[PDB]
RNA sequence: UAGUGACGCGCAUGAAUGGAUGAACGAGAUUCCCACUGUCCCUACCUACUAUCCAGCGAAACCACAGCCAAGGGAACGGGCU
RNA sequence: GGAGAAGGGUUCCAUGUGAACAGCAGUUGAACAUGGGUCAGUCGGUCCUGAGAGAUGGGCGAGCGCCGUUCCGAAGGGACGGGCGAUGGCCUCCGUUGCCCUCGGCCGAUCGAAAGGGAGUCGGGUUCAGAUCCCCGAAUCCGGAGUGGCGGAGAUGGGCGCCGCGAGGCGUCCAGUGCGGUAACGCGACCGAUCCCGGAGAAGCCGGCGGGAGCCCCGGGGAGAGUUCUCUUUUCUUUGUGAAGGGCAGGGCGCCCUGGAAUGGGUUCGCCCCGAGAGAGGGGCCCGUGCCUUGGAAAGCGUCGCGGUUCCGGCGGCGUCCGGUGAGCUCUCGCUGGCCCUUGAAAAUCCGGGGGAGAGGGUGUAAAUCUCGCGCCGGGCCGUACCCAUAUCCGCAGCAGGUCUCCAAGGUGAACAGCCUCUGGCAUGUUGGAACAAUGUAGGUAAGGGAAGUCGGCAAGCCGGAUCCGUAACUUCGGGAUAAGGAUUGGCUCUAAGGGCUGGGUCGGUCGCGGCCGGCGCCUAGCAGCCGACUUAGAACUGGUGCGGACCAGGGGAAUCCGACUGUUUAAUUAAAACAAAGCAUCGCGAAGGCCCGCGGCGGGUGUUGACGCGAUGUGAUUUCUGCCCAGUGCUCUGAAUGUCAAAG
RNA sequence: AUGCCUGGGCAGGGCGAAGCCAGAGGAAACUCUGGUGGAGGUCCGUAGCGGUCCUGACGUGCAAAUCGGUCGUCCGACCUG
């Protein structure tokens, strides 16, 4: 609350689209412009190219995850599921 | 302060009528078109951003006329694969290999034992 | 007889044929106030270009015939008739 | 003002006439009549492909033809290596052609950009009109090069047995498709096919910073010059070097070697980086459009003086110099970031790499040189004048309309705003003279009142820049906001604050003011010298209260209705509440499918698509809410329990 | 008029969103102050694009739709060959 009281990234957006969509897209636009930690290097440099892709600085490893977060929690879900298939398929 | 004009029919200001500023033996200030800037090879591993060294940055046609040791360097892949990257794909080599050699003797272990 | 605020008795209001509200915005439609001023009381004066006259150059629209009025009668409002 | 693209097509240049035209005139013209003028391997077409167009095969169609561009195709006529046969040329040696074996993906013929991609030329001079095209002088690209024209690289190593004092010579065995550096990589070269991999070509918009150049600015030297009634070491103009090579500054590196860091460090305007190796040292690579040099002072320019009646592209003396600055403008190069439910071209063409199918001569030679330095020959065809716009184009015309770009000085000023000026350009826009009547068109000023005028403050006026204070209701908390409301602004003379570069290693010894050696002072509270850009604040004095003195340049407040907003709309009467818009809610479709085109086809679009998609509707930001009704008209579901129900059987 | 391909262009200022730095308070959660930063289908405004009002000029006009002032927008659903 230095600056600005409860609008923060979405300021620049000014009185403009209703304050409720502009909350929405807030969450959005925040984990859209995280820099997050690439599990390859160990460096927080993990950033949003496009759509659903993120590369890192370091490594130079492009990754396909989510629109607006690197993990989606369905992906992850998924993921956890087909590695308990695999367990019970293979043995 | 003298004003200039093109020297040649194409009028706009594309990618191709570039110039820039010269001044003559006759005290007057004319327009000389430059040719496009060169890019040194890129690596043929793709992970690395950097371009190569040892090879000059021209346009691709001038280097039919440029010699063979501007064009490349005196090592394996040269002037196509960077140094760093060479150098990784001779250990990933050697230690595949080797853990392929490992592999087969485990299992012609195996197959004896059985 | 304008505007705003309340009432509902609503010829013929009304809920995505959307109702109510609503910050910012609008060469959108209205009311009042401050300042301002020739909009006005009540008009005047000044400047430039025209209009004016001259040298030269020079059309178009229109044209039954033409062109002073009162009354009368008449196709019930005439330049013509008395 | 100087040059282009489309368009025009002789309008360009010289001479002559004034019949007609240029709404007056004309000795003038873009009029008329004679002639003249456009010079290319390097500038573009030509080459490539893009959106797309369009043959063959195939299908349809009564038919001219149409569908479609890989789909219902025996779709490459090419190449290397080997063999045979034939001719030609000193049938030695090679070329050509024919046959046989062998090898072989492409992806649709073809067209499609004078602004996309695309190797390679500049300087001076020169015409009445053309010159990166002509001449002079310097280069460069591509192709050919057989008999290779030359040199150079593959190159002239060792061992052994002899001879000779030695240098060196002879015979034999071989090696010899290069060399250097730990490394990045470098050296003028430095075999190689079918095949495979990669790069370049080849990429969006915006912000910030840094380097280079052009221009502008300041302090000077010269040369030519306006003023000089007073002053002014005066003000005005000029004061340089091409492409292509070599060398060196200057930038960048996500390149390498030593080493391992918390007492975390390095560092930018911002960022950012570091045990996946940061600071500190030593190297390497890329761009070098900048500086020096060949080019190149011979030429160009400014001056002073001449040869020659004239023609005459001449002859000569001089100079073309030394420095500093700037969030300054433009171009370019390079780093660094921000935005996308937007990710921002293809092909021609060129290059590097992985492999070793094969070749070479055998110990002085050869096969090879993605040719290292020179040397020889050629580069065909088309366009090239001029205007490019208040007169060479389109509007019936020399029409206040329309029509795509590049170059961009000084002052004031935030500014590419407005105003004045320099280089350059012109005559005021199809005529001039004489007066200043009324009505006009375009500007203004008006005592007192201040909207009493009018449907309506229509029109005009008021405020206006910058600095210092201050700023309400409401609100989606972002705004409102320059809210509203106040004070200052000139000129002159000062004061204070905001920075860089260099300098001490001084003493003694030694060597030739400088270098080396040792301990000293280590300025570690820093000072001395020299430079340079603009600013901010404060103070005094002063003018008839004048000072954003011209120009530039918001009138505000309280409310109601509508549309969330940004955006779009009836070219030529309606810019709005209309349309659109994100949000919200329904409908259909799992591919022989939904929606749609099509006379036609195994046709086509969505679709290079797959329910977070495509297609069809309604409403229209945020908040709240979305009441009841299936009687009617629609839509939809199943149903042999079925009344009516055509053809055929 | 719309879609696609390939090119070109858009002065000078205001407001000040993320992110970052320093100081202060706190037991923590964290909160204030001063800076840096330059985002916005942001604002004033030129070029460009368009055409609200004067229902001005003109209305056998410069013009079979032009002209003057005043205007809307001017980094994006932008303008243009
Ligand atoms: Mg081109
Ligand atoms: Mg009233
Ligand atoms: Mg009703
Ligand atoms: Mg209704
Ligand atoms: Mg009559
Ligand atoms: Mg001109
Ligand atoms: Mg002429
Ligand atoms: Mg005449
Ligand atoms: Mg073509
Ligand atoms: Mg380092
Ligand atoms: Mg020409
Ligand atoms: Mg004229
Ligand atoms: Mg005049
Ligand atoms: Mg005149
Ligand atoms: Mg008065
Ligand atoms: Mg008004
Ligand atoms: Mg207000
Ligand atoms: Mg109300
Ligand atoms: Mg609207
Ligand atoms: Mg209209
Ligand atoms: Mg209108
Ligand atoms: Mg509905
Ligand atoms: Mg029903
Ligand atoms: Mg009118
Ligand atoms: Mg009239
Ligand atoms: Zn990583
Ligand atoms: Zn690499």
């Amino acid at each position: 609350a230095k600056r600005t009281k409860k609008v923060g990234i979405v300021g620049k957006y000014g009185t403009r689209y209703g304050a409720s969509l502009r909350k929405m897209v807030k969450k959005i636009e925040i984990s859209q412009h995280a820099k997050y930690t690439c599990s390859f290097c160990g460096k927080t440099k993990m950033k949003r190219r496009a759509v659903g892709i993120w590369h890192c600085g370091s490594c130079m490893k492009t990754v396909a995850g989510g629109a607006w977060t690197y993990n989606t929690t369905s992906a992850v879900t998924v993921k956890s599921a087909i590695r308990r298939l695999k367990e019970l398929k293979d043995q | 302060v003298q004003r200039l004009t093109y020297r040649r029919r194409l009028s706009y200001n594309t990618a191709s009528n570039k110039t820039r500023l010269s001044r003559t033996p006759g005290n007057r200030i004319v327009y000389l078109y430059t040719k496009k800037v060169g890019k040194a090879p890129k690596s043929a591993c793709g992970v690395c951003p950097g371009r190569l060294r040892g090879v000059r940055a021209v346009r691709p046609k001038v280097l039919m006329r440029l010699s063979k040791t501007k064009k490349h360097v005196s090592r394996a892949y040269g002037g196509s694969m960077c140094a760093k990257c060479v150098r990784d794909r001779i250990k990933r080599a050697f230690l595949i290999e080797e853990q392929k050699i490992v592999v087969k003797v485990l299992k012609a272990q195996a197959q004896s034992q059985k």
